[PDB]
């Protein structure tokens, strides 16, 4: 049972 | 090599449903993600493409501060999607997206999370269900995930 990883996106 | 359905741990999970996986950091809250394409890798790993949702608490206000969440059941939106693996999966849970002249479902009814927003991750900002801001295709999903709640809840209390 893998992980989930959330990824950072470029904001304002 | 793309997939409509994926199976794991006795559990079928289709497209356009939300899940509950399991966080990156231990000490985070199970994350939210609505499924969007079940594909196989070059290495026969299936990964899932998810839709997050972001926590009024965790989701960055542009003034650097968090929101504060109505109801404990509420969910904010977004279009921030990420590639996790297929057995990240725990269950399917049960997302309500419930415009703003309707009013919130009762929750010894229909237990769950309810989304009224739809976070802006680049400008860190919340837009409606409805909104003039979106482009086409995302008022599009709007109205798609809108729909598939109505297609639950039939009654309508305005408030």
């Amino acid at each position: 049972t893998k992980a989930a990883r959330k990824s950072a996106p470029a904001t304002g | 090599t793309h997939f409509n359905q994926f199976a794991y741990d006795g559990n079928t999970y289709d497209l356009e449903v939300p899940v509950l996986l399991v966080p990156e950091d231990k000490s985070q809250k199970p994350y939210v993600a609505i499924i969007k394409d079940i594909t196989q890798t070059k290495d026969g790993s299936m990964m899932i493409l998810g839709q997050w949702f972001y926590r009024p608490e965790e989701a960055e206000k542009r003034g650097g501060g968090n929101w504060q969440s109505s109801d404990t059941r509420e969910l904010f939106y977004s279009f921030h999607r990420d590639e996790v693996p297929a057995e990240s999966v725990m269950h399917r849970c049960v997302v309500y997206f419930v415009p703003a002249h309707k009013q919130l479902p009762k929750r010894k009814n229909n237990p769950g999370f309810i989304v009224r927003k739809v976070y802006d991750t680049v400008e860190k900002k919340l837009w409606k269900l409805t909104d003039k801001d979106y482009e086409d295709s995302k008022q599009r999903e709007i109205d798609v995930l809108v729909k598939k709640t109505m297609n639950v809840l039939g009654d309508l209390p305005d408030l």
